[PDB]
């Protein structure tokens, strides 16, 4: 056990550890759901609190015109790949004069992050995105790992059990891609009411949710659009 | 463009300063000060460019007052002299150069008096009476005709008197008011401001 | 040798009005004595109530538009919400004298309404210093059309005139007479006209040619 | 073992962030409650000596004109992190001629509230109040050394906070009223406290949109006191 | 010129068995003079002296700076120095401004630590060093001093008749020159003792 | 959590390093320090004259401008720093702003200093704790003591390394209101805090004194015996 | 487990990672070096391991400058390179002085970078110590330094294996005022003491030191002198 | 442009013209000059707008952090010194700046003159710009130190209606600020048609 | 236990390599200087006194430091090259700076910083070597310092090296002398202190040596004495013991 200690050192088995202990601090983080149709692509999280007058942390934060994350793990190193992403976004908007593909993004990110994993000194970094964009080809779901092995999906969610979500996925991805938006909204709390213990209900306050579309802007909601969103719901089957 | 003089005694050292900070063509402030009192027995004047003289104020003042309350004792006029020396011939050589003109007035326990003298070539000299500007020449005429010694600070302060009355006669410039100190075995001593009306 | 500068020129107007501000300019592109386009809109629109107008050296209009557009996006994303007027104004002249030891050679005017809603021109020159005027003429046909905004909007130089308010389509005739006026003296004006007016409901475009020589 | 700041736990966590957190508890207490008539904060000032000067230690200091804190821990981590918000706001007021928004504040401070690092130092001990009002009323802002950052209504930090959390709870709703929240304040304050309650243990800073100026109240606190 | 700015002089002539060195005493801004005192000749260590002439501010900069590294050399090893040591640490000095260069035509005159051999010589403002056996000059005024040290040494000369040759010499060629003048320092150093004198010159 | 080093934490919220270097100023030598109302005086304890030697150069009072006052605790080559780095800075200070300077300021540069000193990567944080005394507006007496964490905290008067506790508690069993000026009951006040000395030895006493507006002066010790005599004067009146 | 490693003192004594260095030193080959009236006569005892080696490649007898001799007893990887400052550093002072450096300000100088070296705390020291000697104002002159970075002055020394017996047999043997030749006798003397007994003009390399400058002997000269020298 | 400054017994007086050209080409006529730093502090702009834009408010900054860092209004000589100081730092690079330093001070009254060519005096009366020794001869006529509040103010008014009356590059509107022990207040801002009305008989 | 590094403190708060470096000290050569106006001395003790050596230094603990200092030196020989060269180097630089000589207690003051900012400083050895001053000013005259590896610095009139030294220092106080400025005397002094505290049999003058400091009409000289004098020296101070066994 003396070689579970640092990065640098790979383990006898060959699996380093500091890695998984990346990965299980990530899935401490909170309950979010991103899932995209052909033209949408709408991404929910869940939000926290540290008191009842407090108020709550919020976890979808902007990025730019067409590119909104999700988050789960840190807040600093949360913070610094968001101020990393904007630089990233603003570059090349100002050289290019065009909004980014994500996947070359994305890769930066993975770039950005391989070097905290390989050499000695920083740690690895916490975090639990899920990136929502409009390139040529339309919408795009992808999320990270703190092994910087960046995977495409159509339907993911990470954080605290989070694996009813991934079933619910399971039995609806078939049923995702033809819909519009609301449904489409529907479903992600449908997914969102699960990753909750069954003894209460998603409230208003908790939840936020944000649309990107291919002629639609990236836009966060909470409590206002989402009232409307939280209507048109059934309870759970007890 | 002005000049402050700086007469060496036998125990005395008899400096006299200007009070004139014109602009090119007023004079903005009749009552200047160019005196900057080191410390309990050395004393420095300044005449360059306008913007530099405030500097060697803040930077040679200072640093010799970190000297005085970092040793415990006060230095010597000569070591004084030289530290200054070296600042103006290090800082000559760069991309900011200094363009003033000082002359040092010191008194020692075991040297007596001191009188130095500076350029803005930043060149060390021991003198018994010094120069600057066109008044320069106007007061080295005279001074050098009726300098002794063994002169007593009385006739040293009638000798100023005498070179001040030539001074408003043939200048181009007006210099109305001059002020005058004198270091002794006590130390720096004021003595009246030296104005005249001319006419 | 290398001459960093070249005059490119341009006709930059700009009035403040009472809940308004019109902003309106030529779109001719020139140097020396030749055309390089008859379309180029010096207008361009930061927010729903800030248009900048930017004439003089080309290369440094463009850039300095692209920098105003990154940092409007940096205040808005850092700090949920679009900047005043008068804060852009401080921004660019925080810019401008950021370069001061190798200046733009570009004019600028912002418009835009403050947050009482009134309009308000904040005029600037290349070295970055700036304050809120009613009106003000950019370019090289400055001295062509300040007097005349003197005698109408100021009511300057009159006797028994009393103060009318400028009012909003009044001001329109004002500014096609005006670039009509200074289009058949001056050289680096004509062709087109990009007005663009500021209100309390958004931006409103409108494109009135000129004669075409 | 846990051994330094570039080594997880096998379950979560720093685990030197934890140990910051625990490094809270030893502080005194404050408190402040936000309400839409001002933010009100108070703090203990834990006394020694009579030599001890009252007004000299500060607890309760200016950042804007509109805009207090209050600090709870190590005193020159916040001493350091006050500074740094002193330069930061006069800059935004620089570059952009209007005042910097307390939630903006905030996220300036835990921008390097974790920086930490001591190659390519420590992280900070220090959980900080923030109270000011911007354009959306007033506001009361509560961070801590994980720059975790979240509004709080009525948040109360340091040694007894469980208690005082309680029994704030027990008061507290949405539409408190200025004094009665100002007392309210200081009844949890003297529960919590050891000493008795007088001129020199506590101090106020009431901040109001049309009383900006001054976030401080001065030997009418005794007033105050005497009404309980 | 530049080196024209507060004159100088300075000659130095090798005799029998031993050596002379002589300065001029005027200090002053280009026609100005300032001071009579003024010390061109510095002492470095025993029976070895130096001459500086031109700039008077690289004149003190470097003499102050060759004592310098002469005192940490003289301190690393107790023995004293060599003279041809010291013209390759003043050559060293100078070169290393080579193109920022102090403004000085350094004579260096000493003699043998061991025996009683007389040395001369003298570099250029970049470090050019040049012995010979006659004599070396430096300063504004060059040709004149030429002139009269080619028409007035002989080889092998008492030392009453080196000090009497170097008088009339610089004399003569101080009076001929207008920017440097007011009196004359002589040092005639030997292996016995150090002979100083000076001259009645025309104080014009 | 260990005593290595100054960076981690206890795992109850500790820093065993800033904790621990107190001590070294807690076992270090006595000096005290209070303020009058217009003449200011302090003094250090335990001179221990060792018979052959100079003791010129062990003062360990002394100031960094002419209106300010210099004590220290702890070991005395940090003291030696920190006081040469603050004369520079001092002088720094008077380069820019001409006004004499705040004991406020200083105050701020020394602790911050000895802070963020402290915070970075293994460097020995200075284990003294500094007396400065000085009164600058309109002649305001003022003495802030530090740390070695690096807090300044003003006090009216002070006492620290051996036995502080009880050297404290005789301030303040002593410090009535009426003190001061009445500057002849401070200096007796002077003198019964040496008479409350942890060995009061009566000739291994140093004080030194300012009127807030004259330079500092040692005095003599003959003029001490008679305070000391007046002292046992009054503990005589007291039977 | 301790000291460990150039950052601290011992509890009492001294540096350990410099007594290794010597001991390691101590455990290098031997060699002897004399100071005679009028020259220095320094000698080394090189046996190649098997007869596959050849004695016209790696030479122990160098030169620093063409008046200054120098051995060393320990590792040759790291004698190259301090001999290769040694020459730099030469050439640096001739190029300031233009003037052939003295030994002592040699060993001021080389002493001053082993020092540097043993200066804490991530490389290790040297495992040789040195012999400096040379014709310098016709008095000569035998310096010999150590990894610690200090140096001496010796009339004779020996360094290597059995350095306490040669020493012994140095004190015995020679004496003050002997000659150059008179020098090698008895350096051949005290090196077959202690080497093997099969030793040849290739076995032992010998350089002296003339006030005429220095001179490494050549093999030729070696048989000539020492095939049965005594 | 001319601006000028006095002080006497209550308070300093600040006045200056509103006019600014390019060239030979007027930009404006109001612009104003005379640069509020503080509710303490008060600085003109002489020669060069960006100049005397951009250090008089990074001196407003620095003074506020002074005042933060030590609970104390900072003084007069302070500011001048520290804006010589910043602007001493870029001595031959071209910078043009003359400005005035006014404010209230624990000595009184404060008045310094801060240039680019960094000649920071003291002083009771200044005057700058280009027509400012037209306001210097009207100003030494019309100076003593036992003037009153009214008095000071039809001088200045006077001295800036002659200035701009003789130089062709100053006038537009005259501003008129008054220094007090607790605080400055603007006065007025008058304009120079309405002045030669009023003076001119 | 608390062991590692020079850095950070031990708890209590002492310290460790301070305390080690004076246990480094007190396992070195002796010396030793006096209470003497109009002149100053200073004594050593040979190190290695084994017959093959060559003694063509002429000093190997005095080093003649700027022209009228000398310090003696105790420890780590290397290390007190590194020393010395660097304060010839900032008395030079003094001297380059004012052009008048160091007045010694900046020097010492200098030096002592020196070696605190490798006590302070991390991970660094700092130096073991406490080293003597003897000198002169223009304000106290003939002076002495003892610079130790803490930074501390004392000014005392007759001083104190390690374990060899306790009982000079003794010897000293009970035999302790002022007024008398006679230099032979002093050196009489401190042969007697050679005498009884090394364990030389009759003090062989080839394991001594003497340095003194005169002032000399504006020199300040500096004499490293030769042998014949110590060999006088040691037949006085053996004399002086005949007078003082008179008394059987």
């Amino acid at each position: 056990n003396q070689y579970d200690n640092d990065v640098t050192v790979w383990s006898p088995q060959g699996r380093i550890h500091q890695i998984e202990y990346a990965m299980e601090a990530v899935k401490q983080g909170s309950a979010t759901v991103g899932l995209k149709s052909k033209t949408h692509a709408v991404l929910v999280a869940l939000k926290r609190a540290q008191s009842e007058l407090a108020a709550h942390q919020k976890k979808i934060l902007h990025v730019d015109n067409h590119i909104g994350i999700s988050i789960a793990g840190l807040t600093a190193d949360a913070r610094l790949l968001c101020n990393f992403m904007r630089q990233e976004c603003l570059d090349s908007r100002f050289v290019f004069d065009r909004p980014l593909p994500v996947s070359r993004l994305v890769s930066l990110i993975g770039s950005k992050t391989q070097i905290p994993t390989q050499r000695y000194g920083r740690r690895p970094y916490g975090v639990g995105l899920l990136i929502a964009g409009y390139d040529d080809m339309g919408p795009h779901i992808f999320q990270t790992c703190p092994s910087a092995n960046y995977f495409d999906c159509r339907a993911m969610s990470i954080g605290a059990r989070s694996q009813s979500a991934r079933t619910y996925l399971e039995r609806h991805m078939s049923e995702f891609m033809e819909c519009n938006l609301n449904e489409l909204v529907k479903h992600g709390l449908r997914a969102l009411r699960e990753t909750l213990p069954a003894e209460q209900d998603l409230t208003t306050k908790n939840v936020s949710i944000g649309i990107v579309g291919k002629d639609l802007e990236f836009t966060i909601y909470d409590d206002d659009d989402v009232s409307p969103f939280l209507e048109g719901l059934e309870e759970r089957p007890q | 463009m002005e000049y402050l003089i700086g007469i060496q005694g036998p125990d005395y050292v008899l400096v006299a300063s200007d009070r004139v900070a014109a602009s090119n063509i007023v004079q903005m402030k009749d009552d200047h000060d160019k005196m900057f009192k080191m410390s309990e027995k050395i004393l420095l004047l300044c005449v360059g460019e306008a913007g530099d003289t405030v500097q060697f104020a803040e930077y040679i003042q200072k640093n010799v007052q970190l000297y005085k309350m970092r040793n415990g004792y006060e230095l010597s006029p000569t070591a004084a002299a030289n530290f200054t020396r070296r600042n103006l011939a290090d800082c000559l050589r760069s991309r900011t150069p200094y363009h003033v003109n000082l002359l040092l007035a010191g008194y020692d326990e075991h040297e007596g008096p001191a009188l130095y003298y500076m350029d803005y070539l930043a060149a060390l000299a021991k003198a018994p009476f010094a120069a600057h500007g066109y008044g320069a020449f106007l007061t080295l005429s005279i001074l050098d005709r009726y300098y002794t010694p063994t002169i007593s600070r009385e006739r040293a302060v009638e000798l100023l008197r005498k070179c001040l009355e030539e001074l408003q006669k043939r200048f181009i410039l007006n210099l109305p008011t001059f002020s005058v100190r004198i270091i002794d075995k006590n130390g720096i001593h004021d003595l009246d401001n030296i104005s005249f009306p001319k006419q | 040798r290398f001459s960093p500068y070249v005059f490119n020129g341009g006709t930059i107007l700009a009035i403040a009005g009472e809940d308004f501000a019109i902003v309106a300019s030529d779109t001719r592109l020139s140097e020396g004595f030749s055309i390089h386009t008859r379309d180029s809109p010096k207008c361009y629109k930061l927010t729903d109530k800030t248009v900048i107008g930017c004439s003089g050296f080309h290369g440094d209009c463009l850039t300095l538009t692209k920098i105003i557009e990154a940092r409007l996006k940096m205040y808005k994303h850092s700090n949920n919400k679009a900047m005043t007027t008068g804060a852009i104004a401080a921004m660019l002249s925080t810019i401008l004298y950021s370069r001061r030891f190798f200046p733009y050679y570009v004019y600028n005017i912002i418009g835009g309404l403050d947050e009482e809603g009134k309009g308000a021109v904040y005029s600037f020159d290349p070295v970055g210093s700036y304050q809120r005027d009613s009106f003000k003429a950019g370019g090289s046909a400055s001295a062509m059309l300040q007097p005349l905004l003197d005698n109408q909007v100021g009511f300057k130089n009159m006797q028994n005139v009393e103060h009318v308010p400028l009012s909003l389509d009044r001001a329109m005739r004002l500014v096609k007479d005006v670039f009509i006026s200074a289009a058949e003296r001056d050289v680096y004006t004509g062709d087109a006209l990009r007005i663009c007016i500021v209100t309390k409901e958004g931006i409103r475009e409108e494109t009135v040619s000129l004669r075409k020589d | 073992y846990d051994r330094g700041v570039n080594t997880f736990s096998p379950e979560g966590r720093l685990f030197q962030v934890e140990y910051a957190i625990e490094a809270i508890k030893l502080g005194s207490t404050a408190i402040g409650i936000q309400t839409s008539e001002g933010v009100c904060l108070a703090v203990e000032k834990r006394i020694t000596s009579p030599l001890m000067e009252p007004s000299s230690i500060e607890k309760i200091v200016e950042i804007d004109a509109h805009i207090g804190c209050a600090m709870s821990g190590l005193i020159a981590d916040a001493k350091t992190l006050i500074d740094k918000a002193r330069v930061e706001t006069q800059n935004h007021w620089f570059t952009y001629n209007e005042t910097m928004t307390v939630e903006s504040v905030t996220q300036a401070v835990s921008n390097l509230a974790l920086q930490f690092g001591e190659e390519d130092s420590r992280p900070f001990g220090v959980a900080l109040l923030f109270g000011g009002v911007d354009e959306k009323g007033p506001q009361l802002f509560h961070m801590d050394p994980s720059g975790t950052f979240v509004q709080c209504d009525a948040r109360a930090i340091g040694s007894a906070s469980e208690g005082a959390q309680s029994s704030l709870q027990e008061v507290y709703h949405k539409s408190m009223t200025l004094k009665e929240a100002i007392k309210s304040s200081l009844i949890i304050l003297k529960q919590v406290m050891e000493e008795k309650l007088n001129a020199t243990n506590i101090e106020l800073a009431t901040v109001q949109p049309g009383q900006n100026f001054h976030m401080f109240t001065k030997e009418e606190l005794e007033e105050v006191i005497k009404d309980i | 010129s530049i080196m024209s700015y507060n004159g100088g002089a300075v000659m130095a002539m090798k005799g029998k068995n031993c050596v002379a060195i002589a300065a001029d005493r005027r200090f002053g801004i280009q026609a100005q003079m300032v001071t009579t005192d003024f010390q061109k000749i510095f002492p470095m260590g025993d029976r070895l002296y130096i001459g500086l002439a031109g700039l008077a501010t690289d004149v003190q900069t470097v003499a102050q700076r060759l004592k310098f590294r002469l005192n940490l050399y003289e301190l690393k090893e107790g023995r004293q120095i060599k003279p041809y040591t010291l013209m390759s640490m003043v050559a060293n000095l100078l070169y290393e401004k080579r193109f920022g260069p102090y403004y000085t035509e350094p004579v260096i005159a000493g003699l043998d630590p061991k025996t009683f051999k007389p040395f001369i010589c003298s570099l250029d403002l970049i470090g050019c060093p040049m012995v010979t056996d006659d004599f070396v000059v430096s300063g504004t005024c060059a040709e004149q001093m030429y002139g009269m040290c080619e028409s007035l040494w002989e080889p092998n000369m008492d030392p009453d008749h080196l000090f009497e040759t170097i008088s009339q010499a610089m004399l003569n060629a101080v009076d001929r020159d207008a920017v440097s003048g007011m009196g004359v320092i002589v040092h005639i150093i030997e292996k016995d003792k150090i002979t100083t004198r000076t001259l009645k010159a025309r104080m014009d | 959590s260990y005593d290595r080093a100054i960076t981690v934490f206890s795992p109850d919220g500790h820093l065993f390093q800033v904790e621990y270097a107190q001590e070294a100023v807690k076992k270090g030598s006595t000096a005290v320090g209070v303020r009058g109302r217009d003449i200011v005086v302090l003094g250090v304890e335990k001179k221990s004259v060792a018979k052959l030697q100079d003791e010129r150069t062990v003062r360990k009072i002394c100031a960094l401008d002419d209106n300010v006052c210099m004590a220290f605790a702890g070991l005395t080559a940090d003291a030696r720093i920190v006081i040469n780095r603050a004369r520079v800075e001092c002088q720094s200070h008077r380069l820019t702003v001409e006004d004499p300077v705040t004991v406020e300021y200083i105050t701020r540069y020394i602790a911050s200093l000895k802070q963020r000193y402290t915070q970075s990567n293994g460097r020995r944080p200075f284990g003294i704790s500094a007396l400065i005394v000085g009164f600058d507006f309109d002649g305001t007496p003022r003495l802030y003591q530090t740390d070695p964490s690096g807090t300044y905290h003003a006090w009216k008067a002070n006492a620290i390394g051996r036995g502080a506790k009880s050297v404290r508690e005789f301030l303040e069993k002593n410090y009535t209101d009426e003190a001061i000026e009445t500057d002849d009951l401070t200096i007796k006040l002077v003198i019964k805090a040496l008479l409350e000395v942890v060995q009061s030895g009566g000739k291994n006493i140093e004080l030194a004194v300012m009127r807030r507006d004259q330079s500092l002066k040692i005095l003599n010790p003959e003029e001490i015996e008679k305070y000391v005599a007046e002292i046992e004067k009054e503990k005589e009146e007291n039977e | 487990g301790y000291s460990f490693s150039l950052t601290t003192f011992s509890p009492s004594g001294k540096l350990v990672q410099i007594e290794y260095a010597l001991a390691a030193v101590a455990g290098g080959a031997p060699s002897v070096g004399i100071k005679a009236a009028n020259g220095v006569v320094l000698a080394t005892e090189k046996k190649q391991k098997s007869i596959l080696y050849d004695e016209r490649s790696v030479h122990k007898v160098e030169p620093i400058t063409k008046h200054i001799g120098l051995v060393y007893s320990g590792m040759g990887p790291d004698y190259r390179v301090l001999v290769h400052r040694a020459r730099k550093l030469a050439q640096q002072y001739y190029l300031v002085y233009q003037e052939p450096i003295p030994t002592a300000q040699l060993v001021q100088r080389v002493a001053s970078v082993m020092q540097e070296y043993t200066q804490s705390g991530g490389v290790r020291p040297f495992g040789v110590s040195l012999l400096i000697c040379g014709w310098n104002e016709g008095r000569p002159y035998l310096f010999q330094s150590d990894p610690s970075g200090a140096y001496f002055a010796w009339k004779a020394t020996a360094m290597g294996k059995n350095y306490v017996n040669g020493k012994t047999f140095l004190e015995k043997r020679y004496n003050e005022d002997l000659e150059l030749e008179d020098a090698i006798h008895t350096a051949i003397l005290t090196l077959k003491e202690s080497f093997e007994g099969q030793m040849t003009e290739d076995n032992i390399e010998v350089g002296i030191c003339n006030e005429a400058g220095f001179r490494r002997l050549t093999p030729t000269e070696v048989k000539d002198y020492l095939a049965a020298i005594a | 442009t001319t601006t000028l400054a006095f002080k006497f017994r209550h308070g300093v007086i600040v006045a200056a013209d509103s006019r600014a050209t390019a060239g030979a080409y007027i930009a404006s006529q109001t612009v104003k000059k005379v640069i509020e730093i503080n509710p303490y502090l008060l600085g003109t702009m002489a020669g060069g707008a960006a100049d005397c834009s951009f250090w008089e408010r990074l001196l407003a900054r620095q003074c506020r952090i002074y005042e933060l860092r030590n609970k104390e209004r900072i003084s007069v000589a302070a500011a001048s010194k520290l804006l010589a100081n910043m602007v001493y730092q870029y001595k031959g690079m071209g910078l043009s700046m003359g400005t005035m330093i006014c404010g209230w001070d624990k000595r009184g009254p404060g008045l310094y003159y801060v240039d680019s060519e960094g000649n920071r005096i003291s002083g009771a009366t200044f005057s700058v710009g280009s027509g400012s020794v037209y306001a210097y001869g009207v100003m030494d006529r019309g100076y003593s130190y036992d003037l009153e509040v009214e008095q000071a103010y039809d001088l200045a008014r006077r001295a800036i209606y002659q200035a701009t009356y003789r130089d062709a590059y100053s006038g537009g509107a005259v501003n008129l600020y008054h220094v007090r022990e607790d605080g400055w207040i603007r006065v007025s801002s008058d304009n120079v048609a309405d002045l030669h009305e009023k003076y001119s008989g | 236990r608390y062991d590692s590094r020079t850095t950070i403190f031990s708890p209590e708060g002492r310290l460790y390599q301070v305390e080690y470096a004076m246990e480094a000290i007190g396992h070195a050569g002796t010396c030793l200087g006096i209470l003497a106006n109009d002149g100053v001395l200073l004594a050593a003790e040979r190190r290695n006194i084994h017959k093959l050596l060559d003694e063509v230094f002429f000093s190997e603990k005095i080093y003649k430091l700027n022209e009228d200092m000398a310090c003696s030196v105790a420890g780590i020989t290397s290390d007190a090259n590194v020393l010395t060269n660097e304060l010839r180097l900032i008395a030079q630089r003094y001297l380059l700076q004012y052009q008048e000589p160091i007045p010694c207690e900046q020097l010492v003051t200098a030096l002592c910083d020196i070696k605190q900012a490798y006590t302070q400083f991390g991970g660094k050895r700092p130096f073991g070597v406490s080293l003597l001053y003897i000198g002169w000013d223009k304000h106290y005259g003939f002076q002495l310092y003892q610079s130790d590896p803490s930074g501390n610095y004392g000014g005392w009139k007759a001083t104190c090296i390690g374990n060899n030294s306790a009982a000079a220092v003794s010897m000293l106080k009970q035999d302790y002398k002022e007024g008398e400025m006679t230099l032979k005397s002093a050196l009489a002094l401190a042969i007697k202190v050679l005498n009884k505290t090394m364990d030389v049999s009759k003090l062989s003058a080839e394991k001594v040596e003497i340095a003194t400091l005169t002032r000399e009409n504006g020199k300040t000289v500096i004499r490293v004495l030769k042998q014949k004098e110590v060999e006088q020296l040691i037949k006085k101070h053996e004399e002086e013991e005949a007078k003082a066994e008179r008394e059987k």
